[PDB]
DNA sequence: GACCCGCACGTACGCAGC
DNA sequence: GCTGCGTACGTGCGGGTC
């Protein structure tokens, strides 16, 4: 009859003291007052640990307008699949803010059975480049990644737009084209004659896998199957011949459409960047 | 009845995070007390974003301002470009390009002068702000004509293209080459070599290549050596 | 007019000594 | 040989979001 009272009184006091210590540790945080002091208890711990790590491993390799005038955001991860820091512009290119995504697992936001490559990239072996797809009623989204690895990895992120609505002034050396599912030409814009000079009557069912040169084919095959498996692609460096021989350099960022009535990938198209002028004028190869 | 599992798991995460902090500090309400103490002694971005995508900041209009070490990627000093025109620093094709591209976002390349620079930016005051960022032959069927092969085997491309390999090949060892051709036809991946000739010993490596959609092999691409 | 989750309220015990 | 600190687990009670 006497044990319960002592136990409950001591327990009540200890409960109160623990929650109060928790909240005070929460108070001093990089976040402002309003949106930090009224959060759930689970996020406080991971947010504080994330701040500690991003202020600790920052000095491991250490010694006003860089975030803006920059397309995308800066992320960073470790080998356990957990981002630490995110840039403030994250709230305009994938839809969410920093506070919910600052210590959670990338595995719970990426596409499952599309992560063995990421788990291989994150481990040790200085220069790593790859591709990665990432995010309620969440629709999936595409993404491009570059950077250097410490063990951590600091990454750059530049998503591709959709040429259905293009908010950029395409230049006079940026011609448009459309292709078919098996890398076969269908249509060329009327911007080509001044740049490299073909006629559309030849730009037809001829296979596109003929103009690439030397190792360009054995790398754009990987780029094409990357577009087949993913939604988009950004190609590194390749050429495409002209009407009188020689190579002219072009780069692309492809896309894939879907159908309101169906589920297959219907149509693909590219955007072209004329880089160098016509080269090796006289000599021909085909 | 069966929320015990979800609450057990969340308890497990709770105790793991409250228990592992000892590593991140250089040393359990005592632990939280010393940690909230430790928080009190609490341009960091350069130290990663300089290492993240290379490049350096320049501003356009003249040109008004750059980073400290721009000669790392462009090879120019700091006072030899201020008070100095960007137009009298560039190639003329890119001159017409940037004249067309002077006046929200800007995805554009350059062919700048001491170097193909992919750079992005936005307008400000008029003026501009933008970060910058930097004895063999090869042919295949032979539909394709290489570069040094016509000096190698002494034959102009007015006599080779658009014909089969063994049409002109001397069939003194056409059999072992035939056996190799059968094996490399469906081998994919890496194919090694055995001897072949023309008078001129060429030791072919072939790579079975294939459209990753139509699922039917069409072309190969050689890296023929001697 | 409610379903799922986070926080709080209950106890049945490993341990050190007078 | 038997009593207060630290601990583990079950149960309810009440706040959003569709």
């Amino acid at each position: 009859e006497l044990r319960k009272e002592k136990s409950r009184d001591a327990a009540r006091c200890r409960r109160s003291k623990e929650t109060e210590v928790f909240y005070e540790l929460a108070h001093e945080l990089p976040l402002p007052h309003s949106v930090s002091s009224h959060l759930d208890k689970a996020s406080i711990m991971r947010l504080a640990i994330s701040f500690l790590r991003t202020h600790k491993l920052l000095s491991s390799v250490c010694s006003n307008l860089y975030l803006k005038a920059l397309e995308g955001f800066i992320a960073v991860v470790t080998q356990d699949g957990d981002m630490i820091f995110l840039s403030e512009n994250i709230s305009k290119f994938m839809g969410l803010t920093q506070v919910e995504l600052t210590g959670h697992s990338i595995f719970d936001f990426t596409h499952p059975c599309d992560h063995e490559e990421i788990r291989e990239n994150l481990t040790l072996k200085t220069e790593r480049d790859f591709f990665m797809r990432m995010k309620k009623s969440a629709t999936w989204k595409v993404l491009h990644c570059t950077g250097q690895v410490r063990s951590c990895l600091i990454i750059m992120c530049e998503p591709i737009q959709h040429p259905s609505h293009m908010d950029i002034p395409l230049d006079s050396k940026t011609f448009l084209s459309r292709h078919s599912m098996d890398m076969k030409f269908t249509y060329c814009d009327d911007r080509i004659l001044e740049l490299i000079g073909y006629h559309p009557e030849e730009l037809l069912g001829r296979s596109a896998y003929e103009f690439y040169h030397a190792l360009d084919s054995e790398n754009m095959t990987k780029s094409h199957q990357n577009l087949c498996t993913k939604g988009q692609v950004v190609s590194g460096q390749y050429r495409m011949l002209a009407k009188h021989g020689g190579y002219v350099w072009l780069e692309t960022q492809g896309t894939v459409i879907y159908n309101p009535r169906n589920l297959q990938p219907q149509c693909i198209m590219c955007v072209n960047y004329v880089l160098s002028e016509i080269e090796k004028n006289d000599v021909v190869f085909s | 009845e069966a929320h015990s599992q979800i609450e057990k798991r969340r308890r497990d995460k709770m105790n793991s995070f409250i228990d592992e902090l000892a590593s991140l500090v250089p040393t359990k309400l005592t632990v939280l007390r010393m940690a909230v103490q430790h928080m009190k002694t609490l341009d960091e971005l350069k130290h990663l974003i300089l290492r993240a995508a290379d490049g350096f900041l320049f501003v356009v209009g003249k040109i008004l301002f750059v980073s400290e070490s721009v000669f790392k990627i462009l090879n120019y000093s700091q006072n030899d470009l201020i008070g100095q025109s960007l137009f009298d620093y560039l190639h003329p094709k890119d001159i017409a390009k940037v004249k067309e591209q002077l006046s929200a976002r800007r995805s554009f390349f350059c062919r700048m002068k001491c170097c193909t620079i992919h750079s992005t930016g936005y307008l400000k005051s008029s003026c501009l702000v933008a970060i910058g960022r930097l004895m063999e032959y090869v042919s295949r069927h032979f539909v394709f004509v290489d570069q040094r092969a016509t000096a190698i085997l002494a034959y102009l491309p007015q006599e080779l293209l658009g014909t089969s390999c063994y049409e002109y090949f001397h069939q003194d060892d056409i059999g072992h080459l035939a056996e190799c051709h059968r094996q490399v036809l469906q081998t994919r991946e890496k194919i090694t070599t055995n001897c072949y000739k023309f008078f001129i010993t060429l030791r072919s490596r072939w790579f079975s290549f294939m459209n990753p959609w139509t699922k039917e092999v069409e072309y190969i691409v050689s890296t023929n050596t001697v």
